[PDB]
């Protein structure tokens, strides 16, 4: 009767294109991501995984650096990864030959330095990745390693506002060359907009634990979604403990009572959501082989032995 | 078996409220909202939340009834409910039940007014106005009463705050003037029966003003005439009314931008 | 009198009363804080001597001859400027007296 | 012994004849007018 | 001869104000940050806690939820509690005597929609709300469950660059009443800024767990941390698993591996840090009780029976 | 026992390397780093990081080389190292060893550039031009090469890298403008003697080029005259070179602005 | 020649020369992009028929008298421009020849 | 058979004569250039 346990339907909805990985800090944003996109990895062309916390993990969950480009993902030929750079483009050597133009000069070092550490550089600079990519479509899909729910829905926000804004300037148009600019954009904008709109398109895995603070701020990330109507129709419990009866512990006993308590209390809440469970492993999921190995048990429904 | 995982979250909703565990009941009484909206159940997520937000406020949880009212505004606006008098009230109440100095009051009074007729000069029923000006007077909040008195459309009640403020609060010369200015509020919030009837209760009852429309005041007698030709139209008996007493509207100096509202209202002004 | 002519008869005696009655009232005394709550207006209705003495030499511009520095030094609150605060607090009482 | 006699004696050491008698007349203009517009809300201000 | 494994000196330290919590997410910022304020409560006058984080989970901590604006917390008399709201200061209600100045009207309307959506509005709002703290003093000192690394280094990072703008915007000066406003922030933005460029004034709490991703996000955050000069001087080690040797199970055995192998790592890396190790609880770590028997171990230095 | 940690990391890194633990041994080399730094330990900072670096190139290990590269130019800004030759030529080859394509690079030089005289004209030492422009012109990067020999001070290896470029790419017509190109670009950097002996060997050794200075193209007679009048300094002579081979100057419009700052450099012209 | 008293004697004869030669030189062909990569300008050096008479027309200002989507229709690409395909094909292949 | 012949029997249906002369006047014009110009980045083009 339920949903079956599993992202089966993520694998299978090809048209996918756009995959956003978020919940509470610490459930395990990084390494479900990096599984879900080893997962798809083996049925799309290409697939790139995108670090838009600025506290990457990719790197260490891969256990291979990635830089700000798109670069292949060691032990796979169509898996890319790549961190989102907060710092703006950097500036070309000039030629020298000419005096510079002192005040595009200081424009761009202020381009460069202000907005470089400003708060909200990092959600700005990864909504500007995504608009490449729309320009780009170099890969089938892409998932984002998304931060926490606060500004994960910040940048999901981000596009809505900033084409409304678009919109409301083009109205103001009427009333000094940057107007074909504005007019390049715009289309781009509305692109980007109508791709995080559209189920079809695009789909946010929620990932959590089940615990007080995880179960809830889920549901207040998945209202909030749906207040943004990006579709969401799966979650992630994860680092869930499965007592072994032959020889139990008061720890794993009482963890397992907790997390069952608000597993029950997830799974009442949550009809319509694929709900896969993905238990805690005695060895750090790290790596292609340990990444992968953990994928293959978030794509079948895990069941204690 | 989709369904029913609402219901259980509703036994465990209310498992939790007998447990005292009025918080985890506050984050389920979300939850339940959230659902009942997704299945287009306004009435009955509205009706939920305010029941919780009582209870909340029986319990003493503060935070999380404002919490649950600001849902039920939510749900209010969210269903384009058209505004009734049981809703005001319920809403009304709610609002009395409120910390007085807890900032939710101002964004939950706000967002009410706001729903209330929303189209439109933050109206709504002035019965909402009027509900909000006697909690606040019962609480003895007179600035915020008063505010709403003036946009509410209650105005014997109002005259009655407007005496007890001024013996409370007013100076012993202050009298008259505080009626004039509420008077004048009153015309330009274009509401000519509110002032009428509030001018006529504070005159009749204010312990220190003598009954008989030939006020002692100046300013008392300017105001009934005033109001004389307000009803009558006449802006030349305004102009004349205006100059003549001068010396008494200078008093309070804002006054003159008052009359000029006014000359433009009800005598045809041009701005 | 002219303005008689537009308002009723009847509303003209008392007129005279009011506008006679108007030039002797002594003008508005300082409204209360209460009353002006009710107005948008910022308006509103020095206890030490140092910034009092600044403050008027500010609005005469009187340049100190020795300090401004020593004029604070000069006093440092004794005793016998105790008696200046106590003559404050008296006159506000007498304030308070004549607005009961 | 009362606030004038007080500054007129502190200040005849340290300002003007002229500058002395317009610092001594600003502050009894200022005086002045501070009771004049002497509200509740300055009783209050006073008294802590 | 290595630093006591305890918050003892945090205490200690009377004229420490500003508290910052901070590291990789999931880790127990929310509950260190909720038991570091609980044990101040009980030396200093009082203490307040606030959640500069979006995703606010100190009323979920606290099991008691909280407004906007400082509450007293329930079960303390000088401990109060907050949550940073993105949305700017609420339209008063309109007077209507007279017609409204447009202008005005649409300035704050825009000051009101836009800007509380864009990105970077969770952390100026934080950096608003200690402005109003320093224009305050009302609580001895206040304790901020951050967000994780990046977010976090963005706030510590803004009262620089805003210092730094607004001295070049005075040196512009020169070349209509706003000066004055200008006039009045900038000490409250040196006064924000040598507080928390001064150890004696703050310091950061880093907390993390035993694991490879947390560990080198912290070092990531530390290093981040001393380029801004901000005092760091502490780790919480979280979530630490501790075998019951009578009745061992195979994932706390291997899961203790992993930690010590970890915790060696960090005890290596980190001379000259108070390293005060935390035990994972079988208990929900929520409400003022569980809560403050959780801080009572914060600072007495844990030991398996 | 405070340091203990150190050495206990050291050797843990040393163990991770043997293992074949890459990116463990790159985030335990930043670890270093940092604690290395914060004892001032430049000198040894960058050395143990020049060490990782060229370790993590010989494994393929191209971003975490990169990385390490860059933690060691940051070692050498903060410390303020005075340039010498041989880190340039550690720098220069840690360059080399990068992924052409990779964007790091342009990351790396411009930091390094900028890092060596940072103060002035991005010149630091002309060694590490030259350095960088024969490590493009060997990968066959003509363009970055060439605009390095431009900001470079060797003109022989320039002059051969000119050569190449043009058999290999330049068209049958443009072999004298090549030259004249590079030559008026020196004189814009002004760098008279590098233009001197790229224009010299660059007709000496091309195949295309007649040897003798009475070159039949009209280009080369009129960069030759104009090597020889920025010789002499007089602003007479570059006009009249300038108009009498107009017609060949405009083979390229943009010689003209090379010549406008050649007779603001050369010849005195006000700008 | 005037010019030629500012400059040396011995510069004087190549001058002229150079000066004879360059008014027979054929102007300068379109620079190679290798070298045109030397130089800052954005300077560079239509395959499908639509576009191209789209392009014309417009430069011409021309109405078309029933449709440019008919104009479009009219061929949809056939065997018969088919032929024109492999004609631009064969051209450019010229073009090449001249420029080995 | 070549070019020209195709476009302008083409565009003898549509356009008018003045503007269909020119209109194929401009298209040469346009040709002519791009041939003169062409380049080997433009043949690259042209294979892909
Ligand atoms: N199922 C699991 N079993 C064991 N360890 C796990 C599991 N899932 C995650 N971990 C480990 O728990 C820690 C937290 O997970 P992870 O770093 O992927 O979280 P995250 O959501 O990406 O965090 P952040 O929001 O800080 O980026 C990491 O050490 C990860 O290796
Ligand atoms: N020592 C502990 N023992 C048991 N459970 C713990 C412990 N520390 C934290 N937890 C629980 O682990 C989950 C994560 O902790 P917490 O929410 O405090 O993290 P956080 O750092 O504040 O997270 P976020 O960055 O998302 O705000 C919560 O359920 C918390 O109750
Ligand atoms: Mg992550
Ligand atoms: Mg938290
Ligand atoms: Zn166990």
């Amino acid at each position: 009767e339920p949903l079956e346990p599993t992202l089966k339907n993520i694998i299978e909805q090809k048209s996918l294109k756009w995959i956003f990985v978020g919940g509470k800090g610490g459930v395990g944003k990084t390494t479900c991501s990096c599984s879900l996109a080893v997962q798809l990895a083996a049925v799309r062309e290409s697939v790139l995984i995108i670090s838009t916390n600025p506290a990457h993990n990719i790197s260490d969950a891969f256990d291979q650096k990635f830089s700000k480009v798109p670069t292949k993902v060691k032990g796979y030929d169509n898996l890319f990864a790549m961190e989102i750079d907060p710092s703006l483009g950097v500036a070309e050597l000039p030629d020298e030959f000419f005096e510079e133009d002192n005040m595009l000069s200081m424009g761009k070092k202020m381009m460069q330095e202000a907005m470089s550490a400003f708060p909200g550089i990092d959600e700005a600079m990864s909504y500007a990745e995504v608009m490449r990519l729309v320009k780009g479509m170099n890969f089938s899909v892409v998932v984002f390693d998304t931060a926490p729910t606060g500004h994960t829905l910040r940048l999901l926000n981000f596009p809505t506002i900033v084409e409304r804004g678009l919109g409301r300037l083009m109205q103001i148009k009427n009333q000094d060359q940057l107007a074909s600019k504005l007019e390049e954009t715009l289309p781009v904008i509305r692109s980007v907009s109508e791709q995080f709109k559209d189920p079809e398109q695009t789909t946010f895995i929620c990932v959590c634990i089940a615990e007080f603070l995880s179960l809830y701020e889920t549901e207040r990330l998945i209202q909030e979604l749906a207040k943004c109507r990006i579709d969401t129709h799966n979650i992630i419990v994860n680092q869930l403990v499965f007592p072994d009866n032959e020889r139990p512990c008061k720890m794993c006993e009482a963890r397992h009572k907790i997390q069952s308590k608000y597993l029950d209390q997830m799974e009442d809440l949550y009809e319509d959501f694929h709900i896969v469970k993905l238990p805690l492993l005695p060895h750090e999921v790290r790596g292609a082989d340990k990444v992968n190995t953990f994928s293959k048990q978030l794509l079948e429904p895990y069941s204690p032995p | 078996r989709n369904r029913g995982g609402v219901q259980r979250v509703e036994g465990k909703l209310r498992a939790s409220v007998e447990k005292g565990d009025y918080y985890e009941a506050h984050q389920m009484y979300r939850t339940l909202f959230f659902r009942y909206m997704s299945q287009s159940k306004h009435t009955e997520a509205r009706e939920l939340m305010y029941s919780g937000a009582l209870l909340f406020f029986s319990h003493g949880q503060q935070n999380s009834a404002a919490d649950l009212s600001m849902l039920v505004l939510e749900s209010l606006e969210k269903a384009e409910v058209e505004v009734a008098d049981e809703l005001l009230e319920n809403l009304a109440k709610v609002f009395s039940l409120m910390d007085p100095n807890s900032p939710e009051r101002v964004t939950f009074v706000s967002r009410a007014l706001k729903w209330s007729s929303g189209g439109s000069g933050k109206l709504g029923h002035p019965r909402l106005h009027q509900l909000l000006a006697l909690t606040l007077w019962k609480e003895q909040n007179y600035c915020e009463s008063r505010y709403h008195f003036l946009h509410s459309a209650d105005g014997e009640g109002c005259a009655n705050m407007l005496v007890e403020y001024s013996t409370s609060r007013g100076f012993r010369s202050e009298v008259d003037m505080f009626v004039a200015q509420a008077v004048l509020q009153f015309l330009c919030l274009k509401n000519k029966s509110s002032a009428s009837v509030v001018f006529t209760t504070y005159t009749q009852k204010h312990p220190s003003i003598e009954d008989g429309p030939p006020f002692v005041e100046p300013l008392l007698n300017f105001i009934w005439f005033l109001l004389l030709a307000v009803d009558g139209g006449k802006l030349t008996v305004f102009t004349v009314l205006c100059e003549q007493y001068q010396p008494s509207l200078r008093r309070d100096p804002m006054y003159n931008e008052y009359l000029d509202r006014i000359g433009q209202l009800f005598f045809g002004v041009p701005p | 009198e002219p303005w008689a002519a537009a308002v009723p008869p009847e509303w003209v005696p008392i007129i005279q009363q009011d506008i006679q009655s108007q030039r002797k009232v002594k003008p508005q005394p300082p409204l209360s804080d209460a009353y002006l709550s009710g107005m948008p207006a910022k308006r509103r209705k020095q206890l030490l001597l140092s910034e009092a003495v600044s403050r008027a030499a500010k609005a005469a511009g009187a340049r100190p001859l020795t300090s401004p520095e020593s004029l604070s030094r000069d006093l440092e609150a004794p005793e016998v400027q105790e008696s200046y605060r106590q003559q404050l607090r008296s006159d506000i009482q007498k304030r308070l007296q004549e607005d009961p | 012994p009362q606030v004038w006699q007080l500054i007129s004696k502190v200040l005849a050491r340290h300002f003007s004849a002229a500058d002395a008698s317009r610092v001594l007349e600003q502050l009894q203009r200022d005086y002045e007018r501070s009771l004049s517009r002497l509200t509740l809300d300055d009783i209050e201000r006073l008294a802590s």
